RNA sequence: GAAACUGCGAAUGGCUCAUUAAAUCAGUUAUGGUUCCUUUGGUCGCCUACUUGGAUAACUGUGGUAAUUCUAGAGCUAAUACAUGCCGACGGCGCUGACUCCCUUUGUGUGGGAUGCGUGCAUUUAUCAGAUCAAAACCAACCCGGUCAGGCGGCUUUGGUGACUCUAGAUAACCUCGGGCCGAUCGCAGCCCUCCGUGGCGGCGACGACCCAUUCGAACGUCUGCCCUAUCAACUUUCGAUGGUAGUCGCCGUGCCUACCAUGGUGACCACGGGUGACGGGGAAUCAGGGUUCGAUUCCGGAGAGGGAGCCUGAGAAACGGCUACCACAUCCAAGGAAGGCAGCAGGCGCGCAAAUUACCCACUC
RNA sequence: GCUGCAGUUAAAAAGCUCGUAGUUGGAUCUUGGAGGGUGCGCCGUCCCCGCCCUGCCUCCGAAGCGUUUACUUUGAAAAAAUUAGAGUGUUCAAAGCAGGCCCGAGCCGCCUGGAUACCGCAGCUAGGAAUAAUGGAAUAGGACCGCGGUUCUAUUUUGUUGG
């Protein structure tokens, strides 16, 4: 969790609107924060963590302002360095034929991440979306995380 | 002047791009309104394909609205309390989004007295007497203290914004875009809004 | 370039479909904007002196337009470089023809004659149906037709017979496995035939297989794909050839077959 | 005329119900006979 | 009907390939991130209304300047130029209401009112709305329908897309104001009046506007593919380098910019740096097959108009057959001044191995 | 010199080994009978096909929906010019996109045309399941209302509305 709200800014989701008011238990009311969120399409699941979830990230696909569309596509992540964002690496043949064989050749993408992701951690396979230009860098979005405690070279367990 | 384009500075490679192209007008850009308040002035700006835009200089009256009351009225904006971005905007007294300010409450307490009958904070006898007494003491019989009977129950109001009243000023935040509108508008705030920048307007203060 | 619209037609990056000749000159018409995309239409010029031979000169197919002789859907046209196309109707009055810009199997707008009846009415593809202001709905057509009030049937890929003086939608025909259909782009462009699949794509891409009356199978992308009534029972006119498709040697065996001898 | 069309439109609409809702009732009834056993 | 004003073009074309090496560009994608003239489709009732104000050109006349696409001054004076502002109306409907009846002291329940006084869209902001599912026992309130012996049951609703804060509706205002919109045109030629002079009506033929979509586009965004070089191996940021967060800016996305806050991002899968008889591609030439080489150049995309930088107008230009400064060049002069840019067509100099008429026409193609 | 080079002595295997990147990697997991194309004079000859001597589940469609790929296969999407390449009497040809007829003109006219193909990759589709990689349960895990105790949330419905 952590504070959210951190900043100096006060975090809320755009036109999502309270009004607490007064009477008995709660109190106010209980969950306090009315939370509004969609599901990204092409069948992504939406994760309970977004639903669930109290952190603020306009950039979410899921809790925030941003449309999936164009590409979809996957890679390996090599770099969590920098807060809410990763660096993923795409492996790809290049062919050549002027005598044919071609090369492994390898391409870094720039990535957002939310919050709503965890474990986002180096070595996994994640499927990411295109998107509008979240930031001079960053094209695309963490839309699934697909894993592997496989890759066994140790045990995962749950 | 100046221009949105990125293709200055260094892709992230760190490649030295190098120059294509002069700087275009379809990249172009501009100076901040930068908008101050007080007496009102205006300027129309010419934006890309044709369209004009206002670029208010100077601002002394918004429209702000209660949302839990579900109300807008339109006040002197009276000065600049807190600014995320920076400092400056704040001691200069600076309009802008998200800015902080301070709006005036006269007449947000001449509506709520009249529409719910019961006058915020523990003012005073004497001011009941003179105007808005009038208000209150109302009659029609009747006329009105059926609407006020029928009223009651949300009239609690939260304790922050009515400490406010008391004081004559209420916090607000800018909604609008008074350098690209023209209007400096916003929300009375509240809640959770409210309740942080309290602590921030405390907490840096002293 | 680059600071404005482009003006002119460099002849030869003209669309193929119109057949005009590589000698001649460096330019061709250049459609107007209008209700047809400037690939997919045919400037009256080129139809009133590249497929009618009514007209020599430019000069002289502005000398027949400036007369009014020429009416596109009912309205006269005074335009020499008016973008008609697929759908449209053109009528010569002083001279008593009616011809319906629609597909060769060549994919070339074909010179096809109709009654003085039908002519009234032209099918119009539904592109996007909308909640416009005040409430009120309205449908889009391929050839730029806003119509408002329409039955809440109707929806995007549909197809409407719309009357023509008058606008007025005059009913309808839904997108259903089954239905006849004329292909309007690629590779299939003329192609007439029933259905059989529509191919699902989030994202992106609904491609349409459809089989002809000839057991003939082919698809293409939905944008591709226009509504033109029920199997055997299209409800306009069709071109001569029903929009077959024969093999290059099929294609040959008709041409000798039928002339030098056979009448 | 811009009336005339709003107000047809809503009978088409509105009238439809009648053969439309026919189709509902063939769903209530039945959600009885399911939930019986 | 010379002209002038007005409106529109002049942002297209034509020309050259210098700059420029993942830049440009090609094929693929995209705008749910946005602007779009025009065409095309829609959209247009609320006491000067039977219609408001007053000035500039062309013109006349008088001139100045060595020389100017210079222009003064004055006297007029046109508008679909310019600044205004209305007949139109129509209302029940909202909040207010002199009030009054019935079943019950106070009250409580069920009821209904003569007369007063924000309502066209656009924009901005704020709020609501944008409805997805199956059954029962009791308690407090009260609707109808069939009733006698307090006693039996029951129903009505919300546009689309795979996904939007989408479209549309409701509420409170706002002004972006004088500075959103709702319109202050022509030339040629028989009607009728619940009734008498009026007001209502009739032929031929001569652009604006708001908002939405459309068309031609535009601006950015996706990937995947580029020459030589390591006698270029680490690079990129205190003049933002990579990221957070918020704002200002832009048509809009975005370190575009700025604050604060992190310390990132890239590299032997050649980054970085440098070079270049590199504009990029469709293409061309050489033909076993594989290949080998070229591409400035009739098309597409990109770039520039002496070098650099800035800007006005307009929907569109960072325009040079616009302007403006400097910088380099050149020209006229009565020496104070003043005017200019053939990588447009011809032609000419210089250069070189090398490249045409100072010609005719808008008839063809547009 | 991929296809398709040479290196004992001709120009050319580092003095030798370790070794990261890179490249490269063992075996082993599913087993005649007729339909349609062109030759030869009712007969047959010679391909190609489902067969004889293999998507699960949800519970025909739909949907669930994919273990990842590369690959290869079938589609779409694929500028024109160009190029390969059909139809076409430029007199011939390079070209060009025409033309050829009915007709003795009273025909107050007919009509065929101006194909198609290629188009890298990458992306999009789709079929295959070999090949090469890739998926897990052995410090036990996945399945099936097998069953339960604990706690939460969403709306049908006791006419209506609140507990």
């Amino acid at each position: 969790m952590a504070d959210i709200q951190t900043e100096r800014a006060y975090q809320k989701q755009p036109t999502i609107f309270q009004n607490k008011k007064r009477v008995l238990l709660g109190e106010t009311g209980k969950e306090k924060l009315p939370r509004y969120y969609k599901n990204i399409g092409l069948g992504f699941k939406t994760p309970k963590e977004a639903i669930e979830g109290t952190y603020i990230d306009k950039k979410c696909p899921f809790t925030g302002n941003v449309s999936i569309r164009g590409r979809i596509l996957s890679g390996v992540v090599t770099k969590m360095k920098m807060q809410r964002t990763i660096v993923i690496r795409r492996d790809y043949l290049h062919y050549i034929r002027k005598y044919n064989r071609f090369e492994k050749r390898h391409k870094n993408m720039s990535v957002h991440l939310s919050p709503c992701f965890r474990d986002v951690q180096i070595g996994d396979i994640v499927t990411v979306g295109e998107c509008r230009p979240l930031s001079k860098t960053v094209r695309f979005n963490v839309l699934k995380v697909t894993k592997a405690a496989g890759t066994k070279k140790q045990f995962q367990k749950f | 002047g100046i221009s949105r384009d990125n293709w200055h500075k260094r892709r992230k490679t760190g490649g030295k791009r190098k120059p294509y192209h002069k700087k275009r007008k379809y990249e172009l850009g501009r100076p901040a309104a930068n908008t101050k308040i007080g007496p009102r002035r205006i300027h129309t700006v010419g934006v890309r394909g044709g369209n004009k835009k206002y670029r208010a200089l100077r601002l002394d009256v918004g429209n702000f609205s209660w949302g839990s009351e579900c109300c807008t009225r339109k006040t002197r904006i009276i000065d600049v309390v807190y600014n995320a971005s920076n400092n400056e905007l704040v001691r200069t007294k600076t309009l802008v989004k998200n800015c902080i300010v301070l709006i005036d409450s006269t007449p947000y307490r001449q509506w709520y007295e009249s529409h719910y009958a019961l006058p915020l904070g523990r003012k005073k006898g004497a001011k009941l007497t003179p105007e808005e007494e009038e208000i209150l003491n109302k009659k029609r019989s009747k006329k009105i203290q059926k609407k006020y009977d029928e009223r009651k129950k949300n009239a609690k109001i939260s304790s922050l914004l009515e400490e406010q009243f008391q004081q004559g000023k209420l916090l607000a935040c800018i909604a609008s875009r008074p350098g690209q509108c023209g209007r400096a508008d916003g929300y009375v705030l509240e809640g959770k809004e409210l309740e942080f920048y309290l602590r921030k307007i405390k907490a840096r203060k002293g | 370039m680059a600071r404005g619209p482009k003006k002119h037609l460099k002849r030869v990056a003209a669309p193929k479909h119109w057949m005009l000749d590589k000698l001649t000159s460096v330019f061709a018409p250049r459609p107007s904007t209008g209700p047809h995309k400037l690939r997919e239409c045919l400037p009256l010029i080129i139809f009133l002196r590249n497929k009618l031979k009514y007209a020599l000169t430019g000069d002289e197919v502005k000398k027949i337009c400036m007369q009014r002789f020429i009416k596109i859907d009912g309205k006269v046209r005074a335009d020499i470089t008016y973008p008609a196309g697929f759908m449209d109707v053109i009528s010569i009055d002083k001279t008593g023809e009616n011809f319906r810009l629609i597909y060769d199997t060549k994919g070339r707008f074909a010179v096809h004659r109709i009654t003085p009846e039908e002519a009234k009415y032209k099918l119009c593809k539904v592109r996007k149906i909308f909640v416009g202001t005040k409430g009120i709905p309205h449908l889009v057509t391929h050839d730029a037709r806003t119509i408002r009030y329409p039955d809440p049937l109707i929806k995007m890929n549909d197809t409407i017979q719309i009357d023509l003086e008058t606008g007025k939608i005059t009913d309808f025909i839904k997108f259903d496995t089954g239905n006849l259909c004329m292909v309007t782009g690629g590779a299939n462009l003329g192609r007439i035939g029933v259905i059989t699949n529509r191919e699902r794509h989030p994202g992106s891409f609904d491609v349409v297989h459809v089989k002809d009356a000839n057991g003939n199978s082919f698809a293409t992308r939905l944008s591709n794909i226009f509504v033109i009534g029920k199997g055997n029972k299209p409800w306009i006119s069709l071109p001569r050839g029903k929009g077959i498709r024969l093999t290059i040697a099929e294609e040959r065996d008709k041409r000798l077959a039928a002339k030098q001898s056979s009448g | 005329k811009n009336k005339e069309e709003a107000a047809e439109y809503a009978k088409l609409l509105a009238k439809r119900m009648k053969e439309a809702k026919e189709k509902r009732q063939e769903q209530i009834a039945k959600r009885r006979r399911l939930s019986s056993l």
